[PDB]
RNA sequence: UACGGUGCUGAAGCAACAAAUGCCCUGCUUCCAGGAAAAGCCUCUAAGCAUCAGGUAACAUCAAAUCGUACCCCAAACCGA
RNA sequence: CGAAGGUGUGCUGUGAGGCAUGCUGGAGGUAUCAGAAGUGCGAAUGCUGACAUAAGUAACGAUAAAGCGGGUGAAAAGCCCGCUCGCCGGAAGACCAAGGGUUCCUGUCCAACGUUAAUCGGGGCAGGGUGAGUCGACCCCUAAGGCGAGGCCGAAAGGCGUAGUCGAUGGGAAACAGGUUAAUAUUCCUGUACUUGGUGUUACUGCGAAGGGGGGACGGAGAAGGCUAUGUUGGCCGGGCG
RNA sequence: UAAGGUGAUAUGAACCGUUAUAACCGGCGAUUUCCGAAUGGGGAAACCCAGUGUGUUUCGACACACUAUCAUUAACUGAAUCCAUAGGUUAAUGAGGCGAACCGGGGGAACUGAAACAUCUAAGUACCCCGAGGAAAAGAAAUCAACCGAGAUUCCCCCAGUAGCGGCGAGCGAACGGGGAGCAGCCCAGAGCCUGAAUCAGUGUGUGUGUUAGUGGAAGCGUCUGGAAAGGCGCGCGAUACAGGGUGACAGCCCCGUACACAAAAAUGCACAUGCUGUGAGCUCGAUGAGUAGGGCGGGACACGUGGUAUCCUGUCUGAAUAUGGGGGGACCAUCCUCCAAGGCUAAAUACUCCUGACUGACCGAUAGUGAACCAGUACCGUGAGGGAAAGGCGAAAAGAAC
């Protein structure tokens, strides 16, 4: 049957990557948390 | 500075092989020193060897020659340049 | 060796350094193919070419 | 044209293999590991330049490191480029 | 946004209280209005966003007064 | 033959018939529900340059970098622990 | 000359307990009288770890199917080689995109992994392996849509949007056959090609865009003719005489 | 500063060094790829693609630098449109992003409590947003008081769970006044006379005094048990040092320290000192913050829920007197007292700790203490935000078991 993860990397990178992140207030927020929490991956980028 | 150096005559305060004399060959940065013919072990290396183990350097004094004795060192300043001194008899080594 | 290189020119130190540059390619060469028992000439001239653009800069 | 100083930090090292000796025997072609960042053209001008032998073409790939187990860590080997370098017919590096 | 240009009026909030005293959020806008304001120094009209009460401030001290005061604060107009 | 695979050498190499959902066909016929965009490309001139630049063809010569390229891929390598 | 802890034994108090001591242990312990509490566990379908039970029970994942000989090996139903048998064959074959990322090839190893054994493996370890002007990306061009100088709007954060600028799933130059590696090949080699642009040499010559026009440039269905891929048969050539 | 050294797992290899260019430590420099505000344009972060100027070329090309946006200022230019203005280009200067708490401001819940629930509560809390500083804010009376007086602001202890507020329920909850910490006052709304006197900023340079490496630093032996002595026993010694750590069991005297005494080429905080630059004090005369105070309507803030409700803020509509005047004294009036709004600045006492050093604990001791004693915000889980473990101990010494 059709799971939910449809694997696609272009998909991937614009809806959660690094510059998708930098681009709005809550998404530099996002990378502030994972920063202060001191996350080895930042993003999937 | 060091009060125990490489090729210091040295007599053995504590252990196994207290009261014996030997020459310091090597000088550990971990406090402790290989001394000649003193603290040996048997290594079983892939022959049975007899080779030196390091000793603590505080198990160790600096052999005063003319006492015959363990003595304790000092530091003082003898013309410019710092020197070791024997603390029993004052006299420079 | 700063106080020797230090007498230099900027010509004879752009000399020097691409001498060092040659004899990097060479050992390095020679590290490749298993020729090079004295491995700690690699270290020697890397420093050295080190020194050399240090004085370069300073001059500069 | 390519500063000697360029030149000289391009070719790191002759890649040693079966391949590599049966370009050298078959197509008179030698095998470099080359820097990352080099390309064909500075290939060519350093093969010419440094080992003094006349060059047809560079082909070029880049080898992707093999990822490895160190006890239980993982580590990854470094990518690197490899140049396929066609001398001319007599040259005879 | 809703900002008088001459008296800096804003959007405040405050309650709507009903008879049983039923509080719910509000705001209170300035009554704002775009006029072409004569500047009689310049020969020239001047649209400004002014609340009616910095209409009123216009009347009183002048326009040159005023956009001399907008100057110093760096209001364009 | 190191029996895994190589080396060596190599004849004929034509015709008839059948034949696509592929090609001619971005066609043709027909219908209503009436069927992207922009560049490359061709052509026109404006300001401008004006026997200079530029254009056109042949000839010669040089350049064409960089990154991907293994392997699975209806699956034991992807989505389903 | 043996602390705490562990494990026995003896004695002892009305009880919570206490004392002594054998063995283990191998460096701590702590009277008394006071002082302070993370101060006492069997339950909370409590929480974590360990270990039972059912039980050597169910099951070993498509009922396409095996048999034998030889090899290697400590060991072979399962690996390798061979002969035979069976199964798929608009697929259970072949090539890709997406996705994965070394799983590829070679050597070596069999603890763990593999629902069994394993000499085998997509498993461990090591070494090797991906070669481009022409394939693809990048690149030029745009769609939906995104972002968006100024701008308009909005308590703030921000929202929308112009010029623009991004964005393929679409438009845009060019390479084929043969050979070759253990493992790449329209990339290497052989043979034979082609495209675009730069510079120069000769000739003739109105060139010039951010503008104009053309072109690119487009639907559904249906019909038939001409073909080729491809197949079949004959001929031809080589071999055969069961 | 030195007789050793080339960081760790982690041995080896090849070396360096021993009287001073080994290494190590500190000051000041140099170098400092790519991504990231990311800033030459773009972009699926760590990549793709340019323009311009210069310099160098082996004519193939190569190197270096600059080129974002916004604000302010200046120059040059420049529409409709005459002048002009908008607009355009260039230059200079600044900003941008990140960061744990504290701080000021713009917005602002609900669960809950009321034994239901709507007023009320929770609470101006959580949270979102903007901005700042080493603190912030506040601050020099249009303040209180009570006919006596006090004398800016802030913080602490009282006053007091009082007075009050309150579906007079649940709850909320002052001030006056007193005791303390700390203490500081000024300027513009303007001419004159007069010199640039006061004092705050930027840039110096001596003087101390700290910071960033360091130096010296006392005094123990014998014997017993033991694998080993620091333990027992004996007899000594130091102590401005018996803090603490280490060493084969528990060490004042074995080692590292500790008390104490000293030290800086260089950079640097601070405190005074005297320059230069800007800043101008003193004095007399004058001035004294208007769409404001006040009002009507709506709301909010005050302990104070519209109440008999003073006072403050203002969305909306209005609107004085301005010192022969005006504000306040809790409805309101009179009298009396007291203060001077509609301009601004200002240290200290106060708040906090991402971080650095030292020291401390009737705090924990591996299911505890951080989630994390260990290569943990890891493995692993999840499209993502996000969630999130387990796992410490050979021995004194590897002597880690040749054969
Ligand atoms: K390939
Ligand atoms: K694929
Ligand atoms: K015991
Ligand atoms: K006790
Ligand atoms: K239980
Ligand atoms: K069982
Ligand atoms: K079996
Ligand atoms: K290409
Ligand atoms: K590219
Ligand atoms: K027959
Ligand atoms: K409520
Ligand atoms: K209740
Ligand atoms: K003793
Ligand atoms: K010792
Ligand atoms: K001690
Ligand atoms: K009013
Ligand atoms: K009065
Ligand atoms: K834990
Ligand atoms: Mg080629
Ligand atoms: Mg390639
Ligand atoms: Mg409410
Ligand atoms: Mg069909
Ligand atoms: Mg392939
Ligand atoms: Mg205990
Ligand atoms: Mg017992
Ligand atoms: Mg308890
Ligand atoms: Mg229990
Ligand atoms: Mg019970
Ligand atoms: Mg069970
Ligand atoms: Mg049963
Ligand atoms: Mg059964
Ligand atoms: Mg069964
Ligand atoms: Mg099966
Ligand atoms: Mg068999
Ligand atoms: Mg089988
Ligand atoms: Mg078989
Ligand atoms: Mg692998
Ligand atoms: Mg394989
Ligand atoms: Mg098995
Ligand atoms: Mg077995
Ligand atoms: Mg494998
Ligand atoms: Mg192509
Ligand atoms: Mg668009
Ligand atoms: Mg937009
Ligand atoms: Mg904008
Ligand atoms: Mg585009
Ligand atoms: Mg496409
Ligand atoms: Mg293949
Ligand atoms: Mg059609
Ligand atoms: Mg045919
Ligand atoms: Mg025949
Ligand atoms: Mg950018
Ligand atoms: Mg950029
Ligand atoms: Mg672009
Ligand atoms: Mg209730
Ligand atoms: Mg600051
Ligand atoms: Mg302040
Ligand atoms: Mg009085
Ligand atoms: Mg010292
Ligand atoms: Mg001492
Ligand atoms: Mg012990
Ligand atoms: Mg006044
Ligand atoms: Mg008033
Ligand atoms: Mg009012
Ligand atoms: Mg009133
Ligand atoms: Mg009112
Ligand atoms: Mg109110
Ligand atoms: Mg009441
Ligand atoms: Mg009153
Ligand atoms: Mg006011
Ligand atoms: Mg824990
Ligand atoms: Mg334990
Ligand atoms: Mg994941
Ligand atoms: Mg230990």
């Amino acid at each position: 049957m059709k799971r939910t993860f449809q694997p696609s990397v272009l998909k991937r990178n614009r809806s959660h990557g690094f510059r998708a992140r930098m681009a709005t207030k809550n998404g530099r927020q996002v990378l502030a948390r994972r920063r202060a929490k001191g996350r080895a991956r930042l993003t999937v980028s | 500075a060091a009060k125990i150096r490489r090729d210091d005559e040295v007599i053995v305060l504590t252990g196994k092989d207290k009261g014996k004399r030997g020459k310091v060959k090597n000088v550990l940065s971990s406090g402790k020193v290989i001394v000649e013919g003193i603290n040996l072990v048997k290594k079983h290396q892939k022959g049975i060897v007899e080779k030196e183990a390091a000793i603590q350097v505080s198990n160790v004094a600096i052999f005063n020659a003319a006492t015959g004795k363990a003595d304790r060192v000092g530091f003082r300043f003898e013309d410019g340049k710092k020197v070791r001194f024997f603390k029993s008899n004052s006299e420079t080594i | 060796k700063a106080k020797e290189l230090r007498e230099k020119s900027v010509e004879e130190l752009n000399t020097e350094l691409l001498n060092l540059l040659r004899e990097q390619f060479n050992l390095r060469m020679q590290a490749a193919s298993g020729q090079l028992q004295q491995s700690h000439l690699l270290k020697q001239v890397r420093r050295d070419v080190a020194r050399v653009k240090t004085l370069l800069n300073e001059k500069a | 044209m390519i500063r000697e100083e360029r030149l000289l930090k391009v070719l790191r090292a002759p890649h040693v293999s079966e391949k590599a000796s049966t370009a050298m025997e078959k197509s008179n072609t030698i095998v470099l590991k080359v820097a990352k960042d080099a390309t064909k053209a500075e290939i060519k001008a350093a093969v010419q330049k440094l080992f003094e032998v006349e060059v047809e073409v560079v082909n070029t790939l880049v080898v992707k490191g093999k990822v490895k187990r160190h006890g239980q860590r993982i580590g990854r080997r470094s990518d690197w480029k490899k140049a396929y370098v066609t001398l001319k017919e007599g040259q005879n590096l | 946004s809703r900002v008088c240009q001459v008296t800096g009026k804003r959007p405040v909030t405050g309650n709507n209280r009903s008879h049983a005293l039923n509080a719910t959020k509000r705001r209170f806008l300035p009554n704002l209005h775009s006029h072409r304001f004569w500047v009689e120094s310049e020969k020239r009209f001047v649209t400004l966003r002014v609340s009616a009460k910095g209409m009123r401030v216009i009347d009183k001290k002048g326009i040159d007064t005023v956009l001399a005061e907008l100057r110093a604060r760096g209001e364009k107009y």
